[PDB]
């Protein structure tokens, strides 16, 4: 499975989805943020060539979604949400971030919501490139039309790194 | 004139496409993208190898 | 047959063309002669052509 | 290596064919210096190839 992925994980300017469902891997709360921080590292490092957010939606409710966006900022991530306080903002989501490459600095580095239906009408109306679903979800609200559809299967995160090139060992 | 310029010509010679060293000049990288010199770990991949026909020069 | 040549010659334009031409690798130390050098490279593959460069300066 | 440059009349464009490879092989006479000088000690036949030698004179 993973050397399946590898040749799509090789170009710079390639949007990639991701619907992961927090339940299926364990430890989540605890190291969501460490494999966000080590997946951006590698994948949306280069400021002129690595042109394309990364989105994560995860399926769980609105107000678990301020406590990620907090521990995100302790860190010296930017990511953006959508959500102030309980009110969806199409805007906000949509936007484009904002780079000035001689000071090697981007606005925002990766889309992180929740599994609602305002948040699929948005991904739909700005379609990727390749989606992962993550644990196993519905998605039968979303537009599959030019989309590869790879189903990834994990029990960590550790393997979700193996299978994603983040790592030489399981 | 105060105009700081720092050009290296250089040539390929191959590709690392995973954990093996192909040689060609194909895949020509994109601009604005960085040079991490040379490893040892990958230097011991193109030359030493591992094969019973192995003759040391140095 | 199961025979190998290693010719050995500080003025390689001296030796003889057709013996000089049919030897597949080369050990290049420091040169310092311009036909030497040139015969050199003109006897070296085009994948070291531009490194050839190097012989005059090698320590 | 296998790769054959055809020009002549019975093509309009001039090409690099990548020839396959046959299927029974030719028997390949290359001698294997390094290998051959890794085993242990050998003793030649030497009447044998003296004989022959002035057996094979015509």
């Amino acid at each position: 499975r993973k050397n399946q992925l590898v040749p799509s994980l090789n170009i710079n300017s390639r949007s990639r989805y991701f619907i992961i469902d927090p339940d299926t891997i364990d430890n989540f709360d605890d190291e969501f943020i460490l494999f966000v921080k080590d997946y951006l590292d590698k994948y949306n490092s280069k400021i002129k060539l690595h042109t394309e957010t990364p989105c994560f939606i995860l399926k769980t409710d609105v107000n678990n979604l301020s406590e990620y966006h907090k521990r995100f900022v302790s860190r010296n991530i930017q990511i953006i949400t959508g959500y102030i306080g309980d009110t969806f903002y199409f805007k906000e989501f949509n936007k484009e971030p904002k780079r000035i490459i001689k000071d090697n600095w981007v606005e925002f580095k990766a889309r992180i919501s929740c599994n609602s239906d305002e948040v699929i009408k948005c991904i739909n109306y700005k379609k990727c490139d390749d989606l992962y679903i993550v644990g196993g979800v519905d998605v039968s609200l979303l537009d599959t039309a030019d989309v590869n559809i790879e189903n990834l299967e994990i029990n960590n995160f550790r393997e979700l790194k193996y299978l994603l090139s983040m790592l030489k060992e399981i | 004139k105060d105009e700081d310029i720092f050009i290296l010509t250089v040539q390929p010679v191959g590709i690392f496409k995973g954990e093996e060293f192909f040689q060609g000049n194909s895949m020509l990288p994109s601009p604005t993208e960085p040079v991490f010199l040379v490893e040892d770990d990958i230097l011991n991949k193109i030359f030493s190898n591992e094969k019973t026909k192995i003759f040391h020069l140095g | 047959y199961g025979l190998s040549l290693m010719v050995v010659s500080q003025r390689p334009s001296e030796v003889s063309d057709t013996i000089l031409s049919q030897c597949n690798n080369f050990i290049n130390l420091r040169l310092t002669n311009i036909n030497d050098q040139n015969y050199i490279k003109n006897l070296l593959p085009d994948n070291s052509r531009s490194i050839s460069e190097i012989l005059p300066t090698l320590g | 290596a296998g790769e054959c440059l055809v020009v002549g009349d019975s093509t309009p464009i001039p090409s690099i064919v990548k020839l396959e490879l046959p299927n029974p092989e030719p028997r390949s006479q290359s001698i294997k210096f390094h290998k051959k000088w890794s085993e242990s000690w050998r003793t030649p036949s030497f009447e044998e190839v003296i004989m022959r030698w002035r057996k094979e004179n015509g």
